[PDB]
RNA sequence: GGAUGCGAUCAUACCAGCACUAACGCACCGGAUCCCAUCAGAACUCCGAAGUUAAGCGUGCUUGGGCGAGAGUAGUACUAGGAUGGGUGACCCCCUGGGAAGUCCUCGUGUUGCAUCCCU
RNA sequence: AGCUCAACGAGAACAGAAAUCUCGUGUGGAACAGAAGGGUAAAAGCUCGUUUGAUUCUGAUUUCCAGUACGAAUACGAACCGUGAAAGCGUGGCCUAACGAUCCUUUAGACCUUCGGAAUUCGAAGCUAGAGGUGUCAGAAAAGUUACCACAGGGAUAACUGGCUUGUGGCAGCCAAGCGUUCAUAGCGACGUUGCUUUUUGAUCCUUCGAUGUCGGCUCUUCCUAUCAUUGUGAAGCAGAAUUCACCAAGUGUUGGAUUGUUCACCCACCAAUAGGGAACGUGAGCUGGGUUUAGACCGUCGUGAGACAGGUUAGUUUUACC
RNA sequence: AUGACUCUCUUAAGGUAGCCAAAUGCCUCGUCAUCUAAUUAGUGACGCGCAUGAAUGGAUUAACGAGAUUCCCACUGUCCC
RNA sequence: GCAAAUCGUUCGUCUGACUUGGGUAUAGGGGCGAAAGACUAAUCGAACCGUCUAGUAGCUGGUUCCCUCCGAAGUUUCCCUCAGGAUAGCUGGAGCUCGCGUGCGAGUUCUAUCGGGUAAAGCCAAUGAUUAGAGGCCUCGGGGCCUCGACCUAUUCUCAAACUUUAAAUAGGUAGGACGGCGCGGCUGCUUUGUUGAGCCGCGCCACGGAAUCAAGAGCUCCAAGUGGGCCAUUUUUGGUAAGCAGAACUGGCGAUGCGGGAUGAACCGGAAGCCGGGUUACGGUGCCAAACUGCGCGCUAACCUAGAUCCCA
RNA sequence: CCCGUCUUGAAACACGGACCAAGGAGUCUGACAUGUGUGCGAGUCAACGGGCGAGUAAACCCGUAAGGCGUAAGGAAGCUGAUUGGUGGGAUCCCCCUGAGGGGUGCACCGCCGACCGACCUUGAUCUUCUGAGAAGGGUUCGAGUGUGAGCAUACCUGUCG
């Protein structure tokens, strides 16, 4: 409306990838949702029904709803100063489960039993993760040193596969 | 040059004070200030601060919600920052221990025939200097005509806002906007 | 005729304000037919 | 556009409330009677001098209006309107394509 | 206009000043008033300076038929059984109204 | 080690040519009363078991095409940030960072779930 | 449900480039109402079978977006149906456009509500859902002219100068195919290519609309050089004479007339020569007022007409200095 | 060269008698003649006339005009100055 | 100005449609007009006087004391809307609810993960555009067995905002606990062949805070002003020969803001400010103007064209 | 560099301003709204009027079924009319313990989900004067509702409108 229209400039967004069209994979619709689920919305042309607007593709949500053919969607938006939680339905063929929270799960595991393992011997720990700190000092066995230096110019060469 | 917003100083407005006159409530301030200074107490806090509260943010407490708070609990002391108004809704009213600003003619005869005792904030403070064995209760802040009109507009999907108008009837606005046989009904 | 220009610093004066999450969400929307069956069990919960 | 001279569609009335034939008619406006509230109104505005009182539509624009179908369900003898798209040519019972 | 606010409908676009009623008289007709009483009780003396006696009736319409009020006065046929002649009841101090009828 | 039924992944699985296969299978195959089916028992459908591994299916091969992976192309093209940088300009060096893609070259040519059966 | 398209290859009486028929290859190179994009192959295409989910009742969500309406779309719920053996699919068109408030009118629906003293039957008025339209499409009911003109304003905006720009106009250079009897370059410079100038006209709309007097001529001064003549020189296809190219050079000069309001132009004549330009397109409290550009009037064309005409014509107040 | 003449489309009728680069012609300073040493002016002709034309009057016209225009003679400080 | 129409000379007419006094008739959408929209008391394309009337104006002008604090917008949608209004945004005031580092916040990064089709690249990949030869020369046409062009095969030059297999940089989304996890029970009319699932509920147990950095704190509501002409610059970028031209994208700047530098300048460089003393710098400078070297070093240039002399910048 | 002003931009070749004195422009009123102060509070208001009274336009007194607003809503209307709270956070207080601890307390406010009244729809054992009553049982519907009142008067600023 108002000088576009539902599916203006999606000439690449909906547009299946290449020699990956007909057909879809079954292992889409055998694929379980449940709430508080994440997904990411990927659209696929070939399905038009339950499709979302262009500007959802790309967008990853939490799953607030189910139906026989749809999940709901919670995706944040931005609009001028406020973020606004919108819901959507969208058919499951546009949907994939994601796989930014895969590492959760098995990390609160590991934290729990590491202070397990410390709180029997009283000695009080932590199990935060750290980013690359700096490397400790080394040696390092010599070996033959290769020398480089600066090239004389050549014009001849200023070519791909020279002139 | 500091790479600060309003040069580090707060855009946050808090009544340190009452804005009343009332010399009565002013003794009251000067009592509260000194026990909250001297004590560290949280309940001496929390009174001096409701002291400064305009009226609307000091709502009366219905004598039936009164005793309804205080079913369980007679040794304690209830404490209101606020009136105490009777109601007539309420039929028994047990013996209760109650200190308020000011009580309403009929709440103050009704806690006093059930054997009970109305007290100012400065009997408080000789009974419960660090407000021991208290029950502090507040009044329905929200429960007012003006509130009804807060909130997203009338005209807005899912509002149930109550519009300015100036009377009640079919011609006041019930009209397009209000229904579906009428453009559509918001 | 139209231009962005200063409208990003209007929007960072107050915000980006991300809406207030509670523990409970509202259940308008979902399925009536899902909805209608915990407001069952919830009647008998004992 | 050509529609059927019979459709079987839902009936609303109470003795149904389930799928039955209708005889599909096309809806047309009746005639304006003197005696609406609206009609008397009008009569007594224009009354006495004054001119003409109320706006008298003239950039007319479209070309097509929206036709009506009126189903007349044959258990309960009772009417339902079914508008359909704008259409220049209609016609009920027409001969259908390729007979 | 502008804002949230209750759409306004004064009703002053006429020369409504012209035609506004002050009331800096009002003590002044309350003196006024007063003394016409004051020497009306002289006049009438020494008969009752609350004037003559009205009947009770009931108020009208059904919000107030449960209440009673002064009448404008008695009827004929409460003047008969009364024993009253109707020509004589209002010379001693006695309202007759002739409109009034007893259902 | 395989086949068959249902599959998953949808070319390392496709295409072309050539070669090969024990057993059980899978096929081709025989027939047209019945169900069914057409211009046509070719197909579809039904009934059957004389014949054949010729084809299909399966496997292998090709300095095969394609596809997949690596190397290289190349710190090149492009690019975020910086300069009272160069230059008449077009454009470009340097500084703090990120960093591709054809050609050419090497290698690879499926993996796998459930069930039944053969090799037994 | 079955089928596979465009195209090509190889074959068959009439039959051929192209009729129909057969086999083979064929990732869509076809088709799918329309624009384009996307999408689709035991299908969304083609051919047949059965059919009306283009149905009834709300609410929610998306797009638009103020997170209002409308249009359009999507996911459910509760009914009734279609189709298929069945799963399943179907709430119009494969997806992205194809459309419309209040008031009024009209229709459909509810053994519904009201007509206010109480009833009956007509009539009228309500409730729910559609239709008749607003295309300036969030939706007044609407023809001109003014040169007889008026007001509020606008340098938010035209008609001068100035400024930016230089396409266009004007002026100049580089390369050297060729011209020049011979001979690229005495003198020229095709095909290309690099610049300068603001004495053309455009582009723009920055300054001025509580006003910078708007054509040309006359008069008068000063300035420029891209030099017409005059002084001194170089070059020549420079014998002489005349002429041409180029250099230093703006010291001096550059005229009298017919026609036109003209600028421009053109002709006659003289001259050493009759070069080109600037200074708010120099110069109206310096003039003049022929033109343009108020009001009178005529013609032609145009208009039903009032009137219009970068068409013609004729008459039409040019103010003030003493700061 | 021109087109009496013929053919063809067509209108209610197809501008007739006249007149013209006109106070009416864009092109245009139209073409020819005349007036001048020289004339976008004047006059006389020519006419497929942007867009002339008959009481929206056409074509003429003696006399008259503080009406527009060209030329010649006289006259002169308009000018040479 | 003698004069809100006069003066000088020069001109028209002058027995007639002639000139003129007084009387008299016609009055405002009316009169009167040998016609100029003329004239109707210096007023006429609708006189004059009073009133309605303080007529209305989205337009112009003005709008009166001091310090202190906070502090904008030229953008969205709708409007016979485009010099206006409303609406949202930005802003103030009023608070309220809490919090004191245990924060659940952030115009930042890290880790993990997801989307993309611009730059570049590609044609030796589809679609389109396009140069040249080579071989085969079967079969088609062309002409004269020959022969050119069609054809087929392998190559080759050069290309695309509305082409593309591939494909960056920058930017975009999500997640990194106390709203976590596990165990045992319970509820249902939903769901399953099935106490099978789904969600929820109760009880018990565990949970060193589960990346970095910061956190002059976080949340919520009310009422309302101004604004809705913008302009400049780096870079990306459309129209245009171009423009101190017109129009968009991200950020900053000016406008609303002085101060040092750029001689001079709204935007360039530096840098933002209570009133002062001392110290030190930024940009820019140190021959004079003019505070600071004619400081210590190397080379280049010689301009008989006004040699040359500092981002934007002339 | 001259102030004031409109402006993207003013010392401007943009406009107003020769000079001085005095006068000279967001006011009054009605309606409504938020906020704040004050009184009383399920009420509140002496407002028309009356009784009087500083010999008195004030002050003081009077609301007896007066009236306004509030105290109950939904529906076009006929009409019907609130079965009286669960839960996650949370201030304060109490106890144990001296932890970013564990129990009890749980106001205000916010989120979530029931129930109740009404429009619409749906439902009907058992009765009745035949059109009503209502045992049970409801709903992705709708409401400016209910679930132990918060209003009324008054003062003033600011804002919209006449
Ligand atoms: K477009
Ligand atoms: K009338
Ligand atoms: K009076
Ligand atoms: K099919
Ligand atoms: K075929
Ligand atoms: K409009
Ligand atoms: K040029
Ligand atoms: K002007
Ligand atoms: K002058
Ligand atoms: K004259
Ligand atoms: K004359
Ligand atoms: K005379
Ligand atoms: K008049
Ligand atoms: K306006
Ligand atoms: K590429
Ligand atoms: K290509
Ligand atoms: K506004
Ligand atoms: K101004
Ligand atoms: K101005
Ligand atoms: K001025
Ligand atoms: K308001
Ligand atoms: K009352
Ligand atoms: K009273
Ligand atoms: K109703
Ligand atoms: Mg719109
Ligand atoms: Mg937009
Ligand atoms: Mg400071
Ligand atoms: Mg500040
Ligand atoms: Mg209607
Ligand atoms: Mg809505
Ligand atoms: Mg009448
Ligand atoms: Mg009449
Ligand atoms: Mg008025
Ligand atoms: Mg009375
Ligand atoms: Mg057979
Ligand atoms: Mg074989
Ligand atoms: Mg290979
Ligand atoms: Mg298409
Ligand atoms: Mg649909
Ligand atoms: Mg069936
Ligand atoms: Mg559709
Ligand atoms: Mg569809
Ligand atoms: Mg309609
Ligand atoms: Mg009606
Ligand atoms: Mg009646
Ligand atoms: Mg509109
Ligand atoms: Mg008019
Ligand atoms: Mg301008
Ligand atoms: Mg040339
Ligand atoms: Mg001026
Ligand atoms: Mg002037
Ligand atoms: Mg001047
Ligand atoms: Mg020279
Ligand atoms: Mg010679
Ligand atoms: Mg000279
Ligand atoms: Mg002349
Ligand atoms: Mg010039
Ligand atoms: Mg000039
Ligand atoms: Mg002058
Ligand atoms: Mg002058
Ligand atoms: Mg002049
Ligand atoms: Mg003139
Ligand atoms: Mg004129
Ligand atoms: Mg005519
Ligand atoms: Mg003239
Ligand atoms: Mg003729
Ligand atoms: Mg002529
Ligand atoms: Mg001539
Ligand atoms: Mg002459
Ligand atoms: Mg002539
Ligand atoms: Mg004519
Ligand atoms: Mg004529
Ligand atoms: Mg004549
Ligand atoms: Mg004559
Ligand atoms: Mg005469
Ligand atoms: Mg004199
Ligand atoms: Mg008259
Ligand atoms: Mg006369
Ligand atoms: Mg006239
Ligand atoms: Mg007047
Ligand atoms: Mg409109
Ligand atoms: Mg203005
Ligand atoms: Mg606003
Ligand atoms: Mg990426
Ligand atoms: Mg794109
Ligand atoms: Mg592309
Ligand atoms: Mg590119
Ligand atoms: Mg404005
Ligand atoms: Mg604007
Ligand atoms: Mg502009
Ligand atoms: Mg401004
Ligand atoms: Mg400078
Ligand atoms: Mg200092
Ligand atoms: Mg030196
Ligand atoms: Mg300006
Ligand atoms: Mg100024
Ligand atoms: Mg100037
Ligand atoms: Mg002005
Ligand atoms: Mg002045
Ligand atoms: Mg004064
Ligand atoms: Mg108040
Ligand atoms: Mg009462
Ligand atoms: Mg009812
Ligand atoms: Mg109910
Ligand atoms: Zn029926």
């Amino acid at each position: 409306p108002a000088g576009h229209g539902l599916r203006s400039r999606t000439r690449d967004s909906f547009s299946r990838a290449f020699r990956k069209k007909g057909t879809i994979a079954l292992s889409t619709y055998l694929r379980i949702f449940k709430i508080g689920d994440y997904v990411d919305i990927k659209v696929n042309g070939a399905i038009h029904k339950g499709m979302p607007h262009k500007f959802y593709h790309g967008r990853t949500g939490r799953v607030w709803n189910v139906t026989k053919r749809a999940v709901g969607v919670e995706v944040n938006k931005q609009v001028r100063n406020k973020i606004l939680r919108k819901r959507i339905h969208v058919r499951i063929e546009h949907v994939q489960q994601s796989r930014c929270t895969e590492e959760v799960r098995e990390r609160i595991k590991k934290n729990d039993q590491l202070k397990a393992d410390a709180k029997a011997r009283g000695e009080v720990i932590s199990t935060k993760r750290q980013p690359l700190g700096p490397k400790p000092g080394f040696m390092v066995e010599g070996a033959t040193l290769e020398t480089v230096t600066p090239i004389p110019y050549d014009v001849v060469n200023d070519l791909k596969g020279g002139y | 040059g500091i790479d600060l917003v309003a040069g580090g100083k707060s855009k946050k407005t808090k009544r340190t004070a009452p804005k009343s006159d009332d010399v009565y409530l002013k003794l009251l301030v000067k009592l509260y200030r000194f026990l909250a200074r001297r004590t560290g107490s949280k309940f001496n806090a929390v009174i001096l601060k409701r002291l400064f509260m305009s009226k609307i943010n000091k709502p009366p407490l219905s004598l039936s919600r009164l005793i309804t708070y205080a079913t369980g609990k007679g040794d304690n002391i209830v404490v209101l920052v606020g009136t105490v108004t009777d109601d007539v809704r309420a039929y028994e009213v047990p013996k209760i221990k109650v200190c308020a600003l000011k009580f309403t003619e009929t709440a103050r005869a009704r806690i006093e025939k059930a054997g009970g005792e109305c007290l100012t904030f400065d009997q408080l403070a000789l009974r419960a200097p660090l407000g021991q064995n208290t029950l502090l209760l507040r009044g329905p802040k929200n429960s007012r005509e003006a509130v009804k009109h807060f909130g997203p507009a009338p005209g807005v999907p899912h509002s149930h806002t109550k519009p300015y108008v100036r009377a009640k009837g079919r011609k006041f606005e019930r009209a397009r906007g209000k229904r579906n046989s009428r453009g559509y009904k918001a | 005729n139209h231009t962005a220009h200063n409208q990003s610093y209007k929007a960072h004066r107050n915000g980006i304000k991300k809406p207030k999450s509670h523990r409970h969400s509202s259940t308008k929307g979902m399925d009536p037919k899902f909805l209608r069956n915990q407001r069952y069990a919830r009647k008998h919960n004992k | 556009v050509n529609v059927p001279k019979t459709k079987k569609t839902y009936c609303k009335s109470k003795e149904c409330k389930k799928h039955t034939l209708h005889k599909v008619t096309q809806y047309k406006k009746g005639k304006d009677s003197l005696a609406a509230q609206g009609k008397r109104r009008y009569d007594r505005k224009q009354s006495g001098y004054g001119g003409q009182t109320k706006p008298v539509f003239h950039k007319k624009a479209k070309t097509t209006k929206k036709i009506v179908l009126r189903l007349q369900c044959q258990g309960c003898k009772h009417v339902s309107q079914h508008p359909i798209k704008r259409c220049k040519h209609f016609e009920i019972g027409g001969d259908k394509k390729g007979k | 206009m502008k804002h949230n606010n209750v759409i306004p409908n004064g009703h002053f676009k006429k020369h409504w000043q012209n035609y506004v009623r002050t009331w800096f008289n009002q003590p002044a007709r309350k003196t006024r008033r007063r003394a016409a009483r004051q020497k009306k009780a002289a006049t009438i003396f020494p008969r009752p300076t609350a004037g003559s006696l009205r009947p009770i009736v009931h108020g009208q319409t059904l919000k107030y038929n449960m209440k009673v009020r002064a009448g404008r006065g008695f009827s004929l046929e409460e003047l008969k059984a009364a024993g009253i002649p109707k020509k004589l009841a209002p010379t001693i101090g006695i309202a007759v109204d002739h409109r009034r009828r007893n259902r």
